[PDB]
């Protein structure tokens, strides 16, 4: 009776959702059927799918999931894929005509006619959870779909539920690195949508995970669905108290409860501690107390952002193994005395801890060597602040000319909303450094 | 509390001293020929092992030891052939 | 009778640390064994993965 | 003497283990309908002619 | 030498120890044993009546 | 009281000094033959094998009580094959000492002194015809059915097939009596008083006593010549009078040798030390051993 | 006969609760099915204490578990010694409470406790003559510090005449578990200075610090927490079991220990402990027992009792002991130690008897203390709750359930007057 | 019953611990395990001396063994004996000393001998009746004369009554193993003299003649070395645990040999000495015994006593005799050697006796004395310090942590005084 359901719009969320629905499947032991091993024979069925999966009444398991997108390219791969036969046929929501990187396109327009199918969808998942904690959205900023419909359901959803938590994994563009041409437009218009519909957003830019690759799995040329395997460990660890008893379990809704001091300030970003290939596994002893260090390392953060420059909040990590409460105190503690790290004066107390015992598991054809421990730590600081200045800068390199505006202006929307969707984000640039200062 | 099987390497120590009895290519001379010396010694290895720092954190105990010997301390106890 | 008492009544105790300290040898032999399990597979993988990362 | 073949459970002497090969947990307790329910485990019979 | 066992008296759970049979009259061989009469000179049920006195409803 | 390990031992132990206590207080007409002869009509079928009531009921008629707690303890160690019920040969063979040396002494002698013709067995008339004089000094030789008459101080023992009591019976009897009576004196007292005869040893030699003797011997020595000397004059006797050279000390020897050093011990006290000097036991001791004792010996 | 029902909430609560009644079932016999196997007759004598009976001859605990989400108690149904309890004792909610105190004491605690308290209700009117309640819970959780202060608020006003024990795990900042715990803290404090009549404070630094420096054992667990709480919590009321010298119950023991109403906070320890190493060489004698009894180490809680004066203390002996033995040593550790003893109440220390010591061990001793040292606890939540209220962060998720601040700062003003005059005794002198 | 409490400080410390404590349980015939089995009774009368009764009826040595680094402790642990040292009475650190006075009297001192110091006073809580201390330590290192001589300062001030005794071995200048020797050496010295009951000297260059030039060893090691101190240790207290003829304690000791507080350094002696080749030839006698007592040779220090005059002397006999001939012998060689002895003290030797031999020999001779020309050693460490100070060599360590040159001032000065105060103590005549 504790169902997360998983929302997964856009091309990088389907591509996360294809990674992520693997690991999900050999964890709690699911073929690519929805159906358990023919031979098995062992007895004592444990329904702990029951978080992720639901019961057919006699057979398979059907993910608690849906994929929005407008392009028919890449829904059409996961029906004729691996995986045809695992999700329902008609909780795979295919458009017809892209979004052409486009945020008004995706959102005043065409995006107005599928929003309608996915709502009758998840309307019927939800009713059939019965201890539905909350949703979980993967979504890229820096697209049309992406930022149209992600925008577009998000505000959906605040007057069709309300209290349910909403978890955001959005993918922000890279400082330097860059696909498109036109990321800064739709990064700030759909940010502005999200910043009073989200509970909690974590940052996963591409270009940290591209030098956590090559600095730590010693691979030279990485690939997206290596990053998508990375990212996918994350969300395992996160949701793992949810169906693996441990010592100290946590829940999703005591995440927002105590990383969020106020309703603007909800934007984090996560580490994630051993990803390490077997080359230096086979020669580290990678304790507890090595481990809760290298978190906490700066170059191993998973968003292009450097704490130093900042304080923090709040910090929550979450511990997964045969670990003890003996070293996990002792090793907190040295983190509060390094000069190095600092928090904000008004919070003394800044730590949650959560403890399971399951080990993290290993998918065969993967990067990841097996370990015995391992740590996800979420922190809200107020670094953050740096990467929205950037983001700031070049969007209003462009919008002194007006360009690419008659592409989107001619698409529904307004010419007043740059203006607005600019103005939110300058009071957030410095409502940081308010917060941040000493009393 | 294990039975003694005769043939195999064994130590005898003296309760008194805690000393395991030894030989070594030590020269003494006798109406018996040359023969070498039996004495009590024990043959430790020079290598210091952090036994009290183990003591204190809880990882090993006094009774099991630490330090190998040397095989001057072994003996064996021989029997008859045939009965 | 007290003096038996109280012969009677240690050995217990002395029986009691041989339980603790046999089965806790037992255990630290089990967790050692399951780190030897670690770096079996571990080693193998690299011989594994190398050949991968030659080709694609 | 009568000495025990147990080791008896002491403020510090019970030590669990936790070296399982899965740590799965089960959902056995459930709300429906605003009423409180359990599974039925370690109550089943299996069969017989009767 | 060894761990500490929980279950003593080596005490088997009766969903296996063997299987339901005919005993469910265990309890009734007083059930039908009415307290108006009865348990003043009887403690079992009373027979049968083969024989009943004028106006015996 | 929290009988889970060792408890058991120790409270069955409880109940047998308390039982011990009783009978010694008590002191009197009970006693522990008189208990083996009750159970027996309770035993009904002779199993040895005795309920909890009828065990209880048994020591209450014999005037025993203890906690309800206490019963359950002494079921739970003599219910050895676990029926549920008691062994009460198994508790009579509990609580039972194995006699005094002095006093296994003196039984043995009266019973010898009884048994002139040593078959080891005595006749039941012989053994009352004592009994009866030693109590008054009229009793005359002849009585009108004298046998079964004078039979009655007896029969407390028990006969064989052949009619005679036996040795073993006879100091069982008694070790039974031993246990009503915890006084060595008063038994002592009682049996010569019941027999007519009185004869034990004075004492024996004490270690304090062998203490002091053989610290008199050192002491003596130094007083003589110097303290580098003394060794010589001790061997200076052997030496004169030790004809065969085999270098062996006897006891008529050692006597003479220390009557020369005026030390006159007492023959009683000169075997004490001898004995305890030596521990192979033919009568011959090696002087050097001697020697070295009086001398090097860091402790009295 | 003066039976008590033990009712718990949170997971703490529940984990130390599972211990708690897995070490009173080994002690009285039970086994895992509930079924009666003791060796001695004094194991039946009073089990009516803790375990009622059913058809069968079987024995179920007096125990009520709640909690807002069902996971903990899930995992507790599973474990061994968990077919004990009765499935009409399990009460649970379906959202959670998601360590809030707002959430947990009046938008879902307050319209969940309904059945729970059918449930107290109905065990306390079946039992024959109530004793008093006990309780485990955390300070710094959302659904125990919400719930159970409730619970116990309106239990309060229903039974004025029965007495209160509770078993609170009050946090410690150096384990920052929860960056939203001085808010718990401080609230639950003001709640419980209300109507609680003893209070016994644990910490999880104490039990780290006896787990690695008097244990030595390389892997501590909360399994271990837990066995060393649950024999404290035994120990306190082992005396209203089973006989002794001198009998002594909860409402004794407050009255010998409790100077003034508002003074209700103490300090536990348990003796013997001692490590597998080290049990050969020391002794097992009344001397060790209490020089082992008054260390500051041997506290269960992170005040330090050398840094104040002990108030009034009591001591809960278990095993066959001498009386001249034990108040001689009681009269010398007073008399050596005269600065560390307020002046004006002489012999302020407890002596109670057990003849029946632990399984496995010959002796055994219990020690309640009121001292006033602990105000440094109370001083630290104040000045961190003070601190992080002055920029009122986190406010707004406590202030979205209906809260106002008037009542964050009459708590405030409550924790602080009564850390005020509990450091005026101190200097108190006659 | 008047027990002793055993210190034992610095690298020589704990290998003069180690031996002597070997001698000690052979003495009494205690075996590395800890279970009594002598051959007489009189053996167990008085083993609490030095042993604390434990379970199972074993003994274990009342001794706390001291280092900031446990490297030395280390070793001793591992080698035989090293299971009867209780694993509670280990203290150590985590840098050491390193021939640094100051940093271990001043840094490292005072942050670790908090722990000491609170084990000690345990120590001394559980005697009934203490009698004294005992330190074994160097004057030459650095844990040992730092940390070693402040801990001595604190345990004073706490137990100003009882008496206190220091085998120090303060190093020569003949062959010396640190360079820096003078200054920790200098410094020791002026914090002893005010608060040492006793001081026992010790020269290794004595030790190394006597195995040379008495026992003619041709190989002698610190085996050897510490085994001759550690006999004369034990013969000290000989008599405080067997009977004898004449009773003797170390107060009696104390005094029948000070005359002036200031004047409590003396020098060791122990007879009979002699090698295997040689014991058939030599006849053990009293005559022979106090020869070679008074031998300047055989005297435990570097310090020749013909030089000077015996203030005082003591004289300890072991092994069954009459009193007559101890009594002349003790006269004789005083009227003949007058001009050694000082006159305005008439009978300045003390003679005790006791009727238990060491093992392994009949008699043996203890002696301790008071004389004069014990100055001589304090003039050269005074020439050495003031040689090496004048260019201030190896200063910047000492005053790199706090010290000043203030103190090594007074260190020299408190020196002279005491030179001075023998002298004017070697000519006065009534
Ligand atoms: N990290 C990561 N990012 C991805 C992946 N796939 C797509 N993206 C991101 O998606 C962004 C562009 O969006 P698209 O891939 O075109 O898909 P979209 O978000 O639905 O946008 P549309 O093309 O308008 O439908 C790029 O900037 C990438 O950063 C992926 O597999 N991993
Ligand atoms: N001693 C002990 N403490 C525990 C245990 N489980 C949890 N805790 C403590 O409880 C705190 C968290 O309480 P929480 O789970 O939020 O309480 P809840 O919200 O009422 O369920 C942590 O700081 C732990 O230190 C346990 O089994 N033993
Ligand atoms: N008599 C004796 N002296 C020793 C022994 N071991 C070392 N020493 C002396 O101790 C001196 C060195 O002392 P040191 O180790 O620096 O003292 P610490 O720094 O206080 O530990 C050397 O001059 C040695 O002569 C021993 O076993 N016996
Ligand atoms: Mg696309």
């Amino acid at each position: 009776m504790r169902e997360v359901i998983s929302i997964h719009v856009g091309q990088g969320g389907i591509q996360v959702g294809n990674a992520c629905w693997e690991l999900f499947c050999l964890e709690h032991g699911i073929q690519p059927d929805g159906q358990m091993p023919s031979d098995r024979t062992i007895g004592g069925g444990d329904d702990a799918f029951n978080t992720f999966f639901s019961e057919t009444g006699a057979g398979k398991h059907v993910p608690r999931a849906v994929f929005l997108d407008l392009e028919p390219t890449v829904i059409d791969e996961v029906r004729t894929g691996t995986y045809r036969q695992l999700f329902h046929p008609e909780q795979l929501i295919s458009g017809k005509e892209d979004a052409a990187n486009n945020f008004a396109r995706g959102h005043y327009t065409i995006g107005k006619e599928i929003v309608d199918l996915c709502l009758d969808r998840i309307r019927k998942l939800a009713d059939n959870c019965t201890g539905l904690q909350g949703f979980l959205v993967f979504n890229s900023v820096g697209g049309g779909t992406g930022s149209g419909l992600g925008s577009l359901l998000l505000e959906r959803l605040s007057v069709d539920y309300g209290k349910k938590s909403k978890l955001g994994f959005t993918i922000y563009p890279s400082p330097q690195v860059s696909t498109a041409v036109v990321e800064p437009y739709n990064s700030i218009l759909s940010t502005h949508s999200l910043l009073e519909h989200t509970d909690v957003a974590v940052m996963l830019d591409n270009e940290a995970i591209y030098d956590i690759c090559r600095r730590n799995l010693d691979i030279e040329r990485p690939t997206y669905t290596n990053l998508n395997r990375l990212i996918a460990q994350v969300i395992s660890s996160l949701t793992a108290s949810l169906r693996f008893d441990g010592a100290l379990n946590v829940d999703i809704t005591e995440f927002q409860t105590n990383l969020v001091p106020y309703p603007r300030i909800h934007f984090m970003l996560s580490s994630y501690a051993p990803i390490i290939s077997a080359e230096k596994a086979y020669h580290e002893q990678l304790s507890v107390a090595e481990i809760t260090n290298s978190a906490f390392e700066p170059a191993n953060m998973m968003a292009k952002c450097d704490p130093r420059h900042g304080k923090y909040m709040a910090c929550s990590m979450m511990y997964r193994g045969d670990v003890v409460p003996k070293d996990v105190n002792a090793s907190i503690a040295t983190i509060k005395t390094k000069r190095t790290i600092q928090f904000v004066d008004w919070c003394p107390t800044g730590f949650k801890v959560g403890i399971n015992y399951q080990p993290p598991t290993v998918v065969p054809g993967g990067d990841l060597a097996k370990v015995m421990r391992a740590v996800c730590m979420i922190s809200n600081s107020t670094a953050i602040a740096e990467v929205f200045s950037r983001l700031d800068h070049k969007f209003d390199l462009m919008y002194a000319k007006r360009a690419f505006v008659h592409w989107y202006v001619g698409e529904g929307m307004e010419e007043g909303e740059f203006s607005e969707a600019r103005e939110d984000l300058a009071a957030l640039e410095k409502d940081y450094e308010e917060v941040g200062i000493e009393t | 509390g294990q039975p003694v099987r005769s043939g195999e390497p064994v130590l005898i120590k003296h309760i008194p001293t805690c000393q395991w009895l030894a030989t070594d290519n030590v020269q003494y001379n006798n109406e018996f020929g040359q023969e070498f010396e039996v004495f009590c010694n024990s043959y430790q290895c020079h290598n210091k092992t952090q036994n009290l720092i183990a003591e204190k954190v809880g990882r090993k105990t006094i009774e099991t030891p630490m330090r190998n010997q040397t095989n001057q301390n072994t003996f064996r106890i021989v029997t008859a052939l045939y009965p | 009778r007290d003096e038996d008492k109280a012969f009677s009544n240690q050995t217990e105790h002395n029986r009691f640390m041989l339980i603790n300290l046999e089965r806790q040898k037992n255990r630290q032999h089990r967790q050692r064994m399951d780190e030897i399990k670690e770096f079996n597979l571990l080693a193998a993988k690299e011989q594994k993965i190398k050949l991968k990362h030659m080709y694609d | 003497y009568n000495l025990p073949k147990t080791v008896p459970l002491l403020p510090g002497h019970c030590f669990p283990d936790h070296l399982k090969e899965s740590h799965h947990k089960t959902q056995q307790f459930t709300l429906v309908n605003n009423v409180h329910c359990e599974k039925t485990n370690y109550i089943e019979e299996k069969n017989d002619p009767y | 030498q060894y761990a500490y066992d929980f279950n003593p008296a080596k005490t088997q759970s009766l969903q296996s120890r063997p299987i339901e049979h005919n005993k469910f009259s265990a309890w009734t061989g007083d059930q039908l044993y009415r307290t108006s009469y009865g348990t003043h000179w009887t403690s079992k049920p009373q027979e049968p009546k083969t024989h009943v006195p004028p106006g015996y409803a | 009281m929290s009988l889970y390990g060792v408890g058991l031992n120790v409270q069955v132990d409880r109940i047998k000094t308390e039982f011990r206590l009783y009978v010694s207080k008590q002191k009197g007409g009970l006693n522990v033959r008189n208990l083996r002869r009750i159970f027996e009509q309770l035993d009904y079928q002779q199993n040895g094998q005795l309920n909890l009531d009828d065990f209880k009921a048994g020591l209450n008629k014999f005037g025993f009580f203890l906690k309800n707690v206490d019963y359950q303890c002494l079921l739970k160690y003599f219910d050895v094959e676990q029926n549920g019920n008691v062994n009460y040969l198994a508790f009579l063979s509990c609580i039972s000492q194995t006699l005094n040396q002095r006093r296994a002494n003196f039984v043995l002698k009266v019973f010898d002194s009884i048994d002139s013709e040593q078959k080891g067995a005595v006749h039941p008339f012989s053994l009352a015809e004592r009994l009866e004089v030693v109590k008054n000094k009229d009793y005359q030789i002849g009585s009108k059915t004298r046998e079964q008459l004078v039979g009655e101080y007896v029969a407390q023992f028990h006969k064989n097939q052949d009619g005679l009591i036996t040795r073993d019976e006879f100091v069982s009897y008694y070790e039974d009596l031993g246990l009503g009576i915890s006084s060595d004196q008063h038994f002592i007292e009682i049996l010569q008083t019941q027999w007519g005869i009185k004869e034990d040893d004075d004492l024996a030699i004490t270690k304090e006593e062998v203490k002091g003797i053989v610290k008199t011997i050192r002491q003596k020595l130094i007083q003589k010549t110097k303290g580098a000397n003394d060794e010589f004059l001790l061997r200076k006797l052997f030496k004169e009078f030790d004809i065969s050279n085999s270098g062996f000390l006897t006891l008529d020897e050692m006597n003479a040798m220390l009557i020369k050093l005026e030390i006159p011990i007492q023959k009683r006290y000169l075997n004490a030390v001898f004995s305890q000097l030596d521990r192979n036991h033919s009568g011959v001791i090696e002087f050097e051993e001697f020697v070295y004792y009086i001398v090097n010996d860091p402790y009295p | 006969m003066r039976e008590i029902v033990h009712i718990q909430g949170g997971q703490c609560g529940n984990q130390i609760g599972a211990k708690f009644w897995e070490v009173i079932s080994d002690e009285h016999g039970i086994d895992p099915t509930g079924t009666y196997h003791g060796d001695s007759d004094l194991q039946l004598e009073r089990i009516n204490v803790y375990y009622n009976e059913a058809t069968g001859g079987r024995y179920v605990p007096r125990a009520i578990l709640m909690d807002l989400e069902p996971g903990t108690m899930d995992s507790v149904r599973a474990g061994p010694f968990g077919q004990l309890f009765r499935p009409d004792n399990f009460v649970f909610g379906q959202t959670g409470a998601g360590n809030n105190w707002a959430k947990g004491h009046y938008t879902e605690g307050a319209e969940l406790i309904d059945s729970v308290l059918d449930v107290v209700r109905k065990e306390a009117e079946g039992c024959d003559c109530l004793q008093g309640f006990q309780i485990t819970h955390s300070l710094g959780g959302g659904t125990g510090s919400g719930m159970g202060t409730l619970l116990i608020s309106k239990v309060r006003e229903e039974y004025p005449d029965r007495i209160m024990e509770t078993f609170s795990v009050v946090p410690s900042p150096k384990v920052s578990d929860t960056v939203v715990e001085p808010y718990n803290a401080t609230l639950s404090v003001h709640q419980l200075v209300e109507n609680a009549d003893e209070c016994m404070v644990i910490d999880n630094e104490a039990l780290y610090d006896i787990c690695f420096r008097t244990l030595k054992l390389t892997t501590p667990t909360y399994g271990d927490l837990n066995h060393l709480v649950s024999a404290a919590m035994s120990g306190v009321t082992c005396c209203l079991r089973f006989p002794g010298q001198l009998n002594s119950d909860l409402r004794k023991l407050a009255v010998n220990l409790i100077p003034f109403p508002r003074l209700h906070f103490f300090m536990i320890g348990f003796a013997p402990l001692t490590s597998r190493g080290s049990q050969q060489y020391r002794a097992l004698t009344v001397p060790e027992l209490t020089q082992q009894m008054f260390d500051a180490k041997n506290m269960m809680c992170a005040a330090d009792p050398r840094h104040g004066r002990y108030l009034t203390a009591s001591a809960l002996f278990r095993g066959r002991m001498s009386t001249k033995e034990v108040d001689e040593q009681m009269l010398n550790v007073q008399n050596k130690n005269s600065s560390y003893f307020v002046e004006w109440i002489p012999n302020n220390i407890k002596s109670s008897i057990c003849d029946i010591p632990p399984k496995g061990l010959k002796m055994a001793v219990t020690f309640v203390g009121n001292s006033t040292a602990i105000q440094e606890m109370f001083k630290r939540v104040a000045e961190q709750f003070t601190a992080m209220f002055r920029r009122k962060a986190f406010l707004h998720w406590y202030t979205g359930e209906g809260m106002d601040e008037m009542e964050f700062t009459e708590a405030e003003s409550n924790m602080n007057d009564l850390v005020s005059e509990y450091q005026q005794y101190q200097d108190a002198t006659a």
